[PDB]
RNA sequence: CAACGCGAAGAACCUUACCAGGUCUUGACAUCCUCUGACAAUCCUAGAGAUAGGACGUCCCCUUCGGGGGCAGAGUGACAGGUGGUGCAUGGUUGUCGUCAGCUCGUGUCGUGAGAUGUUGGGUUAAGUCCCGCAACGAGCGCAACCCUUGAUCUUAGUUGCCAGCAUUCAGUUGGGCACUCUAAGGUGACUGCCGGUGACAAACCGGAGGAAGGUGGGGAUGACGUCAAAUCAUCAUGCCCCUUAUGACCUGGGCUACACACGUGCUACAAUGGACAGAACAAAGGGCAGCGAAACCGCGAGGUUAAGCCAAUCCCACAAAUCUGUUCUCAGUUCGGAUCGCAGUCUGCAACUCGACUGCGUGAAGCUGGAAUCGCUAGUAAUCGCGGAUCAGCAUGCCGCG
């Protein structure tokens, strides 16, 4: 995405809006590693499905410039 | 079986010579005959400039100097690995002279292949030269292997 | 006014061209002869083997002979004649 | 690796195309439709002993030529057979389909039906020698410059499967102008699967 | 798992991008052909059997 | 209008040797305008020097395909062929060159 | 040898088989049986979705009233599935000897026998091709042959090809010609055809004129009996064995792309036949309909916007680069190489993060020719520079071909 606008899943955006309209609260589980981090993601300890488990990650300010997969490794060693 | 024929292109305005045409065919890399032609032309021009003489005679004398008369061919008769001197036909002599000229010229090492070939032609006209070192080594080997002039 | 043909059948296309030329000339239209346009062709490479042996290969040839016929005189008689002319389907007559 | 069949090599030399039409934008679609038609007609007339079936595209009309070698078994009364053969194709294809039926004279010469009969005799537990020899004699008396029949697989053994050759006359596969009729057949027996290979040399064209 | 794979190929994909090609005769991916939509061995055998009016033996 | 075709390595010389003064046109261009590295220019006239035809015929050609060297070769080959077809008197002399290679 | 740029002619999901997780069990898929009637198509929740909770909504038709032609569902079991095993059970398809020239059969003879004679001996050829002799006479599979391509010519035809003679054009663009390349058709031609010599006078070989073509003109297709219990149960079928509310099926994600490693194949480099910049010429083949996309504008850029034209000798892809003529640097780990690398962007696609390519910015190492040993190449071959297509929404140093 270059000028079409940032990228995010509709269901995840709706969940985040519902959770932010009143106050940030329990983890928001989702399988959308594709989603790009926005300023709204700040404060929400989102969870990412790495394939076998959900890894809760606290999204800070500087996370806007990365994707959830950048914080959700998959390979093991 | 048997031998095979061949031919080349003689005409060359700068110092017309069949051996010059063969040299042009040699030293060529990557199918770039124009580069070799230009290199030879500029080298002959530099030769004519530095030395007040036609480059044709200098090239002929360099070839006469580098041309090897006797070749030392290896031969394994038993566990000895002997060698046999051989009389080189003029064609093989010219080809060997061209090979040595080109190889030692590019091996010398200077700022341009033009100057390298010019200085090589000079050190060939004057018997003291790199290709003449190869000539002398080959002659020494042929002399040391004179015991087998004929089987 | 023009008409073209496209066929993979050498002799069938030749015969169709000859027949159309005759039918168009018999009425005095002065139609130019069949124009031998370049034949479009293609080739496909396939492995003779099933699983292994990449080196084993075959080549299939595809050829289509295209020709053009341009009428010189209107001659609606020739138009009706060609309209009522029936030829094989291997040429796919096209106007 | 071994020899190649003459059916794909003799095209353009003598043998004409079993499919004669010029298509566009629907080449693969028509090819698949014709493949399905051939599959269905073969599975239906498998008992009628049909050798081959050619098709011709006629601008939304399809002309099908069938070589059966026995008309009374493919047309029979004329009406019931033609209905059952044409309306089924029409319904399964979606457009008009015209059928033509030719009869193969000397039915013992076409490789397709020859291999079909050999496979039937094998499935009938007939010895692989008697059937082969009888079919070879039948073809030779019917008239053919050369006949070659090969059967490979389990001919009664379990540990080993081997081939058998039986041919009389001249079968010059390397001669381009030979009009050799080639066809294959399969026979699924209780001991496994048997494959019948038959290519018959009928004559050369000058 | 061959006819199951054929049914999966025939399934209506979520996105058109998710569509993949099959030769429509067997279940052989990995170099199915476009112009004929027929499998390698299938197309070869069919061309040898006189079908495919356009394709013949090539020589150059 | 004598005509000739100097087919060589995909480079065809559509040469028409017509009586002129000696002008050589290459795809509607001059000799120096088209071909640098005149080492080949003198070679083109090899047969033109073997037989005295200096300035009696003009050479108008439309050379399509091939590099500079291949184009010059096709040009001289077509020149030789057209000159032979025009006057075969010197064919006995030009048979020792031929210039036909099927390259 | 005949595995290792091989299946697989292009792994973000899909392809995907394998795995974590969420699931189902006449099942994803095809025949069976009883019915109730069209299914679809829009919309909210869970969703990752499988799938459900569901609402809007179902318009099926044909007949002389039974019924029939599909689709969905609701129950039953016959069944389905097997990328599960066996290529030491197989069909089918290919690799090797091998494009090597041999392998065989009918009759007759000999040997009490397995077997030989034909196929041995002499000459000769790419050939067991041919000739002579011949206790043997004939024949088949082979080999050359006729098949295709190219090298030259007569004729048939000049539009979407060509432009000379003619007149116009900034353009071959116009009137005009089919002279001519050219293309696509019928023929011819090269077939030891002719002469000398050799050889047995023959088969056969050297030279000689013509000719495009001289001794299968070059290349492609064509792979003789059989060997390797050769490869493929994975393209397909396949008997046998095994699972079946699971060794079957649906979906999200992951893996198929990890590397202290070693080895095959290929590309790039180590520089002066060189590096960077200015100017210039020639291409051959192939593709174009949700496809190919002129031209114009924007942007250093990859590329984006409007859009001509083309179902194509018309129009486009698509201005080939090597190369040449100049300017410039100078022998250095460098004005060499661009890998690894940080950032900013472009093509596509729901999304290039595990996971493409490309572009600009700033750097830039390994590397200065590489051990035993080893590989390909006898002419338009080697070496080397570009071009197009397959697989493809988007992906090629590999593949196919061309110059």
């Amino acid at each position: 995405s270059l000028k079409k606008g940032p990228f995010v899943d509709g269901h995840l955006m709706t969940k985040i809006e519902k959770l932010n309209e009143t106050d940030k609260k329990q983890v928001v589980k989702t399988w959308s590693r594709r989603s790009t981090i926005f300023p709204q993601f700040i404060g929400h300890t989102i969870a990412v499905y790495d394939g076998r488990k959900h890894v809760p990650v606290f999204i800070s300010e500087d996370m806007v410039g990365h994707k959830l997969g950048e914080f959700a490794p998959t390979r093991t060693y | 079986k048997g031998p095979v024929a061949k031919r080349d292109v003689l005409p060359d305005p700068i110092y017309n010579s069949k051996l010059v045409s063969r040299l042009i065919n040699k030293m060529m890399i990557d199918g770039k005959k124009g580069k070799s032609q230009t290199i030879l032309y500029k080298s002959f021009d530099i030769i004519k400039e530095r030395t007040g003489n036609d480059a044709m005679e200098v090239f002929e004398q360099a070839l006469k100097n580098i041309m090897p008369v006797l070749e030392v061919k290896a031969r394994r008769v038993g566990g000895a690995n002997y060698q046999v001197p051989v009389e080189v036909r003029p064609e093989r002599r010219t080809t060997l002279g061209l090979r040595w000229l080109v190889n030692y010229a590019r091996l010398r090492g200077e700022k341009t292949m033009e100057e390298r070939l010019a200085n090589e032609i000079l050190d060939a006209a004057n018997n003291t030269g790199a290709a003449v070192k190869k000539r002398e080594d080959t002659h020494k080997m042929a002399e040391a292997n004179k015991a087998f002039a004929h089987y | 006014i023009r008409i073209r043909l496209k066929a993979y059948d050498h002799r069938i296309l030749d015969q169709s061209a000859e027949k159309i030329v005759e039918t168009a000339k018999r009425s005095g239209a002065s139609v130019s002869g069949p124009i031998p346009l370049p034949t479009e062709k293609s080739v496909y490479t396939i492995l003779r083997a099933v699983h292994k042996y990449k080196d084993s290969r075959e080549q299939f040839e595809m050829r289509t002979h295209k020709r053009l016929i341009d009428i010189v005189n209107p001659t609606p008689q020739t138009v009706d004649a060609l309209m009522r002319l029936d030829l094989p389907s291997g040429v796919d007559i096209e106007i | 690796g071994q020899k190649v069949n003459p059916v794909g090599l003799r095209i353009g030399v003598i043998r004409d195309w079993e499919s004669k039409w010029y298509a566009g934008k629907d080449y693969a679609d028509f090819l698949h439709e014709d493949l399905k038609i051939r599959e269905y007609i073969s599975k239906r007339l498998s008992d009628a002993s049909v050798s081959k079936v050619e098709i011709e595209r006629a601008a939304n009309r399809v002309n099908i030529t069938i070589h059966t070698a026995k008309p009374g078994m493919v047309i029979g009364k004329g009406g019931s057979e033609v209905e059952a053969l044409r309306k089924a194709l029409n319904s399964l294809t979606g457009k008009r389909v015209h059928i033509n039926i030719l009869e193969i004279k000397r039915a013992d010469l076409d490789a397709q039906l020859v291999a079909d009969n050999i496979a039937r005799q094998l499935e009938n537990r007939v010895s692989f020698r008697r059937a082969q020899k009888q079919q070879i004699q039948r073809t030779m008396r019917a008239g053919a410059q050369g006949v070659k029949t090969m059967v490979s697989g389990r001919l009664g053994g379990a540990d080993i499967a081997r081939s058998e050759y039986y041919s009389e006359g001249t079968v010059p596969l390397h001669t381009l102008r030979a009009d050799i009729d080639y066809a294959t057949s399969e026979a699924d027996t209780t001991y496994g699967k048997l494959g019948v290979k038959v290519w018959i040399y009928r004559g050369e064209v000058l | 798992a061959k006819k199951s794979m054929i049914a999966k190929q025939q399934r209506t994909p979520k996105f058109k991008v998710q569509e993949y090609t099959r030769c429509e005769r067997c279940g052989r991916p990995h170099s199915v052909i476009r112009k004929f939509k027929l499998c390698r061995i299938c197309f070869r055998e069919l061309a040898y059997k006189g079908q495919i009016p356009g394709v013949k033996k090539a020589s150059w | 209008q004598y005509y000739g075709t100097g087919r060589r390595k995909s480079s065809v010389a559509r040469v028409r040797l017509v009586p002129g003064e000696g002008r050589i046109v290459v795809n509607n261009r001059e000799i120096s305008e088209h071909i640098p590295s005149a080492a080949l220019i003198e070679d083109i006239k090899q047969p033109l020097t073997l037989t005295e035809t200096a300035g009696t015929y003009d050479v108008l050609v439309n050379v399509h395909g091939g590099g500079l060297s291949g184009q010059a070769g096709a040009i001289r080959h077509g020149i030789a062929r057209a000159l032979l077809e025009a006057d075969p008197e010197y064919r006995t002399t030009l048979k020792r060159a031929g210039l036909l290679t099927r390259d």
